[PDB]
DNA sequence: GCAGCTGTCTAGAGACATCGAT
DNA sequence: CGATGTCTCTAGACAGCTGC
């Protein structure tokens, strides 16, 4: 049996997906009856995972996942022979790393001595210089801080607060994911995240400029090295995020909600007279100063959507915040819709839509939920002149497309809770029905509908196993619904 | 001797030897002990220059450097960021020893100006013996972070250019 | 009176037949 | 063994056929 499931893996490189689908079955089948081979079975899946790189390998870190949590002893009983494997940094690091923690996390738990091999391994890894390296590094602090739990040892916490300060010194590319993987982290700690926002604090007023509302906060000029340093968007985009879970888990605190308030103010008072990006045709592809300011362009962007999202969610019914964002809009079409894609690129008609968003999946559901399919006398009249706003509405409904599309192509998005299947599927069931209210309320309607294809699409390619749920949510047989 | 008195009061003790480092074994309140030692008596140029000096005048031993075996407290203020490079290198030139800072400077990255002190560190490679030479270029990319790539792509290219037997 | 409106021409992108030996 | 060219096409454009 062993020998035919690993030949099975081998012959496989859809009548290959089937033979990975047994192959997984009957591995797990033989390795969770039969005692005395299990550890053989383990050495064979350890030995088959290494140099296969070019076929999708999913199934090895997929069975081996479900083998350790049917039996996490086998590793022990096998004298822990994953320490080896810790040179798969340098393969392919893109998603196997992340997927082989995710499947040895309670073993590394368990035990010290795999933890520390983990630790001085990344240690290494972290100070290499190469991209790979780096990037296998960074992937691996995703996970090692959420390895430990004492959110309901004290120096293990503090200690590792500040390999990933260090690491923010380096390049833009691994400052990247650092910004989308503090969340998660960050729901897991009290005191660790109060560190994690001074750092972050620190990081953001190295381009603040503290000036109480006059030119534009644009230190800009850093990420620089025609090259980007830094990716403005997505520390701002974090910054929101952590400053909202912090609000809602209960010095600075009160500091770094006043400067992210002098920002929005700024913004406001900040139009494209006091920008250096005036021009309508700086942009100029293949020049050393065009590609400067296209990288300018597209920062910009992604800082007007995170304040969007701010003051939406700092504002509650607030006629005053809801002016902001309209003229945080009136800043982002003003220069998205015009001199990007007009000089920037859009020579090839644009398949896709507004530009790669940093929004997130529970904020854009509050959004139309809110929008559409909501009216009560707590509505301070301020979504009467929002509804005014028809390019608003376009990009409203755009964004949701861009991160169902991630869910398409992908299995995951963008923002807070990108990970957690049963959370989407919660958001997915709630946007679907005032995705579909629009459409019946009465081109925009044609975004709405676009998406509930990829609804659609996605939950039956993806949520298989949920559909009867989603079914049920649209108010058991499926087909009565489903005709319905 | 000012910053034996402020290792007294806050920091390691008066022992230059080769034992082990007196230090708490945390980075909470000993840290905070230190910077707050460094943050109360020395608030005027005088005094922050009389220890910069006593500060020379101790770490200057062999044994303080082989006792040092951390220097992120140092590091932890400002006016120490060139006090650390020029102790470096005070203490590069003691082999095969100098392995000891090369591996303690491993994980950590502060640092005055890095480009600056790159040229400088290429301007004592030019008078080093064969292993330590090749211990160096191993640490170049050590005492980097990814944030001067073309500058030292460029003088590693024209160290292979210059030197082919040490090309490894 | 030269101001209006009316359409094949051209570039987008995606699927297929053989494309041309490994 | 399979990168490649050929072809249904959908639209947009500015330019010929309406006009003016």
């Amino acid at each position: 049996l062993v020998d035919l499931g690993f030949s099975l893996m081998e012959s496989y490189e859809m009548p290959a997906q089937q033979a990975c689908k047994l192959g997984a079955s009957i591995l797990l089948e033989t390795f969770k009856v039969h005692e005395p081979i299990r550890s053989d079975i383990l050495e064979q899946v350890l030995n088959r995972v290494l140099t296969k790189a070019a076929s999708p390998v999913s199934h090895f870190i997929d069975l081996l996942s479900n083998i350790v949590v049917s039996a996490p002893l086998v590793l022990q009983n096998s004298s822990s022979r994953v320490t080896e494997t810790f040179d798969n940094l340098s393969f392919l690091p893109i998603d196997t790393v992340q997927g082989l923690l995710r499947a040895v996390q309670p073993l590394l738990k368990v035990s010290m001595s795999v933890r520390d091999s983990l630790i001085l391994v990344l240690q290494k890894a972290i100070f290499s210089r190469q991209l790979d390296a780096r990037k296998a590094a960074v992937a691996g602090f995703l996970l090692l801080l959420r390895n430990f739990k004492i959110l309901g040892n004290e120096a293990f916490c503090l200690e590792i607060l500040g390999s990933l300060r260090r690491c923010l010194s380096q390049q833009a590319d691994v400052r990247l994911m650092l910004y989308e993987g503090f969340y998660d982290v960050l729901r897991r700690n009290s005191q660790l995240a109060s560190s994690i926002m001074e750092t972050l604090l620190s990081q953001i007023k190295q381009y603040y400029l503290p000036q109480q509302d006059l030119l534009p906060p644009l230190k800009l000029e850093g990420c620089i090295m025609i090259f980007l340093q830094e990716p403005l968007a997505h520390l701002l985009c974090c910054i929101q995020h952590c400053l909202a879970w912090y609000k809602s888990t209960v010095g600075f605190e009160q500091n770094f909600e006043e400067m992210l308030e002098s920002v929005t103010r700024r913004m406001i008072k900040s139009e494209l007279e006091d920008f250096e990006l005036d021009k309508s045709a700086d942009f100029s592809p293949s020049s050393g100063v065009g590609v400067k300011n296209n990288i300018y362009a597209i920062q910009v962007m992604g800082i007007c959507e995170v304040l969007i999202e701010y003051n939406f969610k700092i504002g509650n019914f607030s006629k005053n915040k809801f002016e902001d964002v309209l003229g945080l809009f009136t800043c982002y079409n003003k220069l998205s819709e015009i001199l990007k894609e007009k000089a920037g690129k859009n020579k090839s008609t644009l398949g896709n839509r507004i530009a790669r968003s940093f929004l997130s999946m529970g904020f854009v559901s509050t959004l139309l939920t809110a929008l559409f399919r909501d009216n009560a006398q707590s509505h301070e009249e301020s979504l009467a002149v929002l509804r005014s706003s028809t390019e608003f509405m376009r990009y409203a409904v755009s964004v949701a497309l861009q991160k169902v599309q991630q869910l398409e192509e992908m299995g995951q998005t963008d923002g807070p809770d990108g990970q957690n299947p049963e959370k989407m599927f919660q958001n997915l069931c709630k946007i679907t029905r005032v995705l579909l209210w629009r459409y019946t309320s009465i081109s925009i309607s044609l975004l709405c509908l676009e998406g509930l294809l990829r609804i659609f699409n996605t939950m039956q390619q993806l949520y298989a196993a949920r559909i009867p749920q989603f079914l049920q949510a649209l108010d058991i047989n499926v087909t009565e619904k489903a005709a319905f | 001797g000012v910053f034996e008195e402020l290792l007294r009061t806050s920091g390691i003790i008066l022992k230059v030897g080769e034992g082990q480092n007196e230090i708490a074994v945390d980075q909470t309140a000993f840290q905070k002990k230190l910077r707050v030692a460094l943050e109360k008596h020395p608030s005027y140029p005088g005094v922050v220059n009389e220890f910069i000096s006593g500060l020379e005048s101790h770490i200057k031993d062999r044994s303080q450097f082989k006792n040092c075996l951390l220097i992120k407290l140092l590091l932890g203020i400002k006016i120490l960021q060139p006090a650390v490079v020029t102790l470096l290198l005070e203490k590069i030139p003691e082999f095969n020893f100098p392995r000891l800072i090369v591996n303690q400077f491993k994980w950590l990255d502060g640092l005055l100006d890095s480009q600056d002190l790159v040229k400088k560190l290429m301007q004592m490679l030019s008078v080093s013996p064969v292993p330590i030479q090749h211990d160096i270029i191993t640490s170049l990319p050590e005492i980097l972070e990814d944030s001067q790539q073309n500058e030292v792509a460029r003088e590693l290219s024209c160290l292979l250019k210059q030197g082919r037997r040490l090309t490894v």
